[PDB]
């Protein structure tokens, strides 16, 4: 089933690229994406940012957040987060369910091990853009 | 003096003879013999290592039936190569949804505290690996792997692994 | 002979059980026949797997017992069953996912055939839906255990947290305004009135009645309508389980400690007459009270404080519909998008539980570490997982309990003659 | 006829209370103190446990 | 391809697009298919539209409209709605008075996370190169 | 893997189907049934006729009367004879249909569209192996 | 010493012992044949199915009485070809008056029922029989057949 998971993962990277808005501040962005490390005391700003990329437009305009599936969060991480520190970024996002479970009505919260091995996989087959391939992002920065 | 009753690794009371006779070190490290359940000791008195660049390993399949994510895995081995290959050893953890024959693409490596001496290598140390599968369909495996840029040579020895999922008893006469 | 000429049978039995925190598990089930008196005295010990650090907080342990008449379960299949007698069709079974462990929530080892009689399953459901689960949460409608989660079935299904501002909000549906249909330029004075009446009835009815039995009682009449299928509460007892510590003695430790927990408990049920054949479930549930590393008092985290917030001016708080708050108004790092209605003034009716920030980021501490997320259900139902941090072996899950069930039931079955 | 207990000597409800005066762990016959109803106010004056 | 589950929905769309047109005004079809961001006030208009397409894709085939398939609402949101709004478009559909997510009896109103999970799966490996003049 | 009761019967029906060579479809219907072409409105009538024949099979070849069939047998049929483009309609065609359980227990509980679809799909996958779409029954 | 329906059926198939039921080597062929049944054979269909039913019963001591739906299904599952399972169930549905079997006991057999059981028996689900025999047993015990 992994191919479907992978399929849906890449498919989300395409959506992410159509950012309409990002809330982050130049800095928060220098925080999501840098090589600079996240100490435990940063885990919350980490979540603000990763979350800011997962629910972004919804927030900006005023629609409520609804739960995003794992395959999507993996894209968000693989695409925006530096490799140094994908672990904490996954540690802090554990919980969401895989589309399949959502579809099937089964509760399968996802723990750390999973998000990390999955995103790590996505990152490897996602030359869709590194982020590197798009300076455009900084256009959709904030305000 | 009092007898020590603790050890880093406990071997299975029943050892297996490697049936194969030649391995060819590779990036897709071959699995010397089909993985057994939770513990197995494998011994070979003549394994011909062909020339290659990669490694060969020995498996044990994590018995994922007790509710506990992190468990202790042990490995104890004494291997002697006819020539000094200048290889590094390590415990590996790779999962697969099928009986593996070769170390897949994604695997993890952990340092062991053994001792090298030219063509020799002995070890008895343990490491805690997350034995539950990181991906739904799989089975997770742990094994001892030697890896280098091999030149044809041979090696003798045994390599045994055990997964601490239960303790073994032993006569402590003072009880 | 209305029959007081029954003898006592000894159904007492030891049961070494164990289970999971946050989830209601059945502990024993004794099928009762009609006209039995059933009497129970349960004594035993409750434990928590060896904690990582010394004892810090204790857990409340509620143990229940309910009476679920077969009739509520095989409606009218049962009435024919008994009228029919030896000729009735054998009563449905319900299927189970093929693992040894998985009927766990019913207190039996799944039989080899993957079948369990309906009463055992439908009872638990008929219970969870009536006594745990917020009245607003949807009824759990499941046919067979085939439809459960490894988590949900090999351990019991998740209950609510303890009551408290963010866990027991007003029902999400609670109106914040009633509009009347006025014509441009005129109101129908007499219409207004009727409009309030309709409120008043609705209001009480939503909170102060629910059942058919209630409606009729409001007219001052009585009826024995069973079909609401509400199982009886018989007994229910509550303990706070604690004790011990285990001071370490070798060189590396000394200052190290575990936290062996042992509270012994008696949970008794007095002679209960049993109207008609049926099954008697007990059930047990352990919960650590919620305490956040991040909860703040509303007045300190809402921001600029206005008059209706500090006045306590009963007039306003009296005549003001609920207010929507947001988890961010109550937790540090809480999600503003997600709101919940709260009666005006709860700030002055409840106080937090402050856990100094030196703990947040420490390991053993059954606190809560980070405000839940998710709709008010996924927020109110316990996540049996965030406790694994404070244990060393979840082999025997989170709580052990060696127990000994003294149960005598006075029924009249004949003797071992014939 | 009928009895209920406490909320949240032995039982409560005063009339009930008095009938719980009977028994004789020994009389096997159906007793009136049998029967019941129980009240944990959380539920009665609330929703769930 | 696991998409075994969406093929009819996609099938109808092809046919519809090529062969006919669906009840939508000209600027409405823009609304649906375009880069424009959907602000808060665009809700009714969002429903009004996505509904339109779904009933359409449905008629063509021969399905009735009340029990409205969760898989068709997926295809439509998946195809016509621009990626900038494939998320918000799911929200606007939550608990639409036509669909029923049925799980073991339980005809439960469709929650907006399964709509997104469905769409994020149709989009998984299909052609959606849709704007149109 | 598990696969219990309901699925186990879905398999068993697939086995009956392989063996019951017999149908009441004319060459072209068998095409229609299996076609990769989608089915549109006007086509429905044959869709009924074809799917239905694919269920009551040997009963239609020789004309004995009909039989309401269980939701598992119906899904085997759809898993075996219908193009994935078309599994969905194959079901609205076969709606009210009780699972074996309900038939046995006396609980009439008709199944609808989405439900058979979910099931058929699950049946589809467990039979990937036994699914071999080998047209060695293309007659009468 | 207790051999049960289900084991009887498989036993008798294993060693095709038509003799045990009251079928002729020829009858056995109809039953278990790869031949489509036509409505001219209909009568020999029942004749033979019933023969397997009341046969094995007699083989396992159940004094006669009527046969429980689930028993007919087993027969239709072990002894009939997958080509006729449908038509076989159609041939047993309803109470066609019998040989010399107890009157005031005939309760029409629903058709679908017959098939729902045959599929389950045809699938590995033996419990439908097992449970079903005991009910039979108990009836027969209160009745005094033990």
């Amino acid at each position: 089933e992994q191919s479907v998971r992978f399929q849906t993962a890449l498919a989300s990277i395409k959506l992410i690229q159509a950012s309409a808005v990002l809330d982050l501040t130049e800095d928060d962005f220098d925080f999501l994406t840098s090589n600079k490390v996240w100490i435990a005391t940063d885990r919350s700003r980490a979540r603000r940012c990763v979350e800011a990329c997962v629910y972004g437009t919804l927030d900006f305009v005023g629609y409520p957040r609804f739960p995003a599936p794992v395959e999507f969060i993996a894209a968000v991480i693989a695409y925006y987060v530096h490799p140094v520190n994908i672990q904490t970024a996954c540690l802090i996002m554990e919980g969401a369910e895989f589309t399949e479970n959502i579809i099937n009505g089964v509760e399968r919260p996802v723990k750390a091990a999973e998000l990390f091995a999955f995103t790590l996989r996505v990152r490897a087959g996602n030359t869709d853009v590194l982020t590197d391939a798009e300076e455009n992002v900084r256009q959709k920065l904030r305000a | 003096m009092f007898q020590t009753f603790i050890s880093r690794h406990n071997s299975n009371f029943f050892s297996d003879k490697l049936v194969l006779t030649s391995v060819t070190p590779a990036s897709s490290a071959p699995v010397l013999q089909t993985p057994k359940a939770t513990s197995s000791t494998l011994y070979f008195d003549s394994l011909t290592v062909n020339a290659g660049n990669g490694g060969f390993l020995h498996c044990i399949q994590m018995d994922t039936s007790v509710n506990a994510a992190n468990q202790v895995v042990s490995v104890g081995a004494d291997i002697a190569f006819d020539a000094d290959p200048k290889f590094f050893a390590c415990l590996v953890r790779f999962e697969s949804s099928s009986v593996p024959t070769t170390l897949p693409t994604a695997y993890d490596v952990y340092p062991l505290n053994g001792r090298h001496d030219g063509g020799y290598y002995t070890v008895k140390d343990c490491v805690t690996i997350d034995v539950l599968p990181r991906t739904p369909g799989n089975n997770v495996y742990v094994g001892f792997m030697v890896w280098s840029n091999f030149t044809a040579t041979k090696c003798r020895g045994l390599v045994s692994l055990n997964q601490v999922i239960k303790e073994i008893i032993c006569l402590q006469p003072l009880k | 002979q209305t029959g007081a000429e029954r003898m006592p049978h000894d159904l007492s039995h030891l049961g070494f059980l164990a289970g999971q925190i946050g989830r209601l598990i059945t502990i024993s089930t004794t099928p009762v026949i009609a006209g039995d008196s059933f009497e129970m005295d349960a004594v035993g010990a409750l434990r928590l797997s060896p904690l990582r650090r010394g004892l810090a907080i204790d857990s409340t342990v509620d143990i229940f017992t309910f009476y679920v008449p077969h009739r509520h379960v095989y409606g009218e299949q049962w009435i024919k069953f008994m009228k029919d007698g030896v000729n009735a069709t054998p009563l449905p079974t319900v299927n189970t996912t093929g693992y040894i462990d998985h009927a766990a929530f019913l207190g039996t080892i799944n039989p080899d055939t993957n079948k369990i009689p309906k009463h055992l399953f439908q009872g638990y459901l008929n219970i969870y839906n009536n006594y745990f689960k917020a009245p607003w949460m949807p009824d759990r409608t499941e046919a067979n255990p085939n439809e459960l989660n490894q988590d949900d079935a090999r351990y019991g299904f998740r209950c609510c947290h303890l009551k408290n501002i963010w866990t027991a909000p007003l029902p999400p549906e609670t109106e914040l305004s009633r509009q009347m249909t006025t014509s441009t330029t005129s109101i129908d004075i007499m219409g207004l009135q009727a409009a309030y009446a309709n409120l008043h009835t609705d209001q009480e009815r939503d909170y102060f009645m629910q059942r058919y039995r209630d409606v009729i009682s409001s007219f001052g009449g009585k009826t024995s309508y069973d079909a609401d299928n509400r199982p009886l509460l018989v007994m229910r007892s509550n303990l706070w389980a604690s004790g011990y510590d285990v001071d370490g003695t070798d060189q590396t430790s000394l200052g190290q400690f575990s936290g062996r927990v042992q509270q012994t408990y008696k949970h008794s049920v007095p002679r209960f007459f049993v109207p008609e054949h049926g099954t008697m479930f007990t059930l047990a549930l352990v919960r650590f009270p919620p305490t956040a590393t991040k909860e703040i008092q509303y007045l300190n985290a809402k921001g600029a404080l206005t008059y209706t917030d500090i006045a306590g001016d009963p007039v306003l708080y009296g005549n003001l519909p609920p207010r929507e708050i947001s988890m961010k108004d109550v937790f540090r790092s809480g999600d503003s998008s997600k709101k919940f209605k709260i009666a005006e003034g709860q700030w002055y009716r409840y106080a937090p539980s402050y856990v100094s920030p030196a703990y947040h980021l420490l390991e053993g501490f059954p606190f809560i570490q980070e405000p839940p997320s998710g709709d008010l259900q996924e927020r109110v139902l316990i996540r049996h997982h965030d406790y694994d941090q404070c244990f060393q072996s979840v082999q025997l899950l989170q709580w052990n309990s060696q127990v000994k069930f003294n149960v005598t039931v006075y029924r009249n079955l004949p003797t071992t003659r014939d | 006829m009928e009895q209920l207990t406490k909320n949240q000597g032995a039982t409560c409800d005063d009339k009930s209370a008095q009938i719980y005066a009977r028994f004789d762990k020994n009389d096997w016959r159906i007793q009136p103190a049998e029967f019941y109803r129980f009240h944990d106010a959380e539920v009665n004056t609330f929703g769930y446990f």
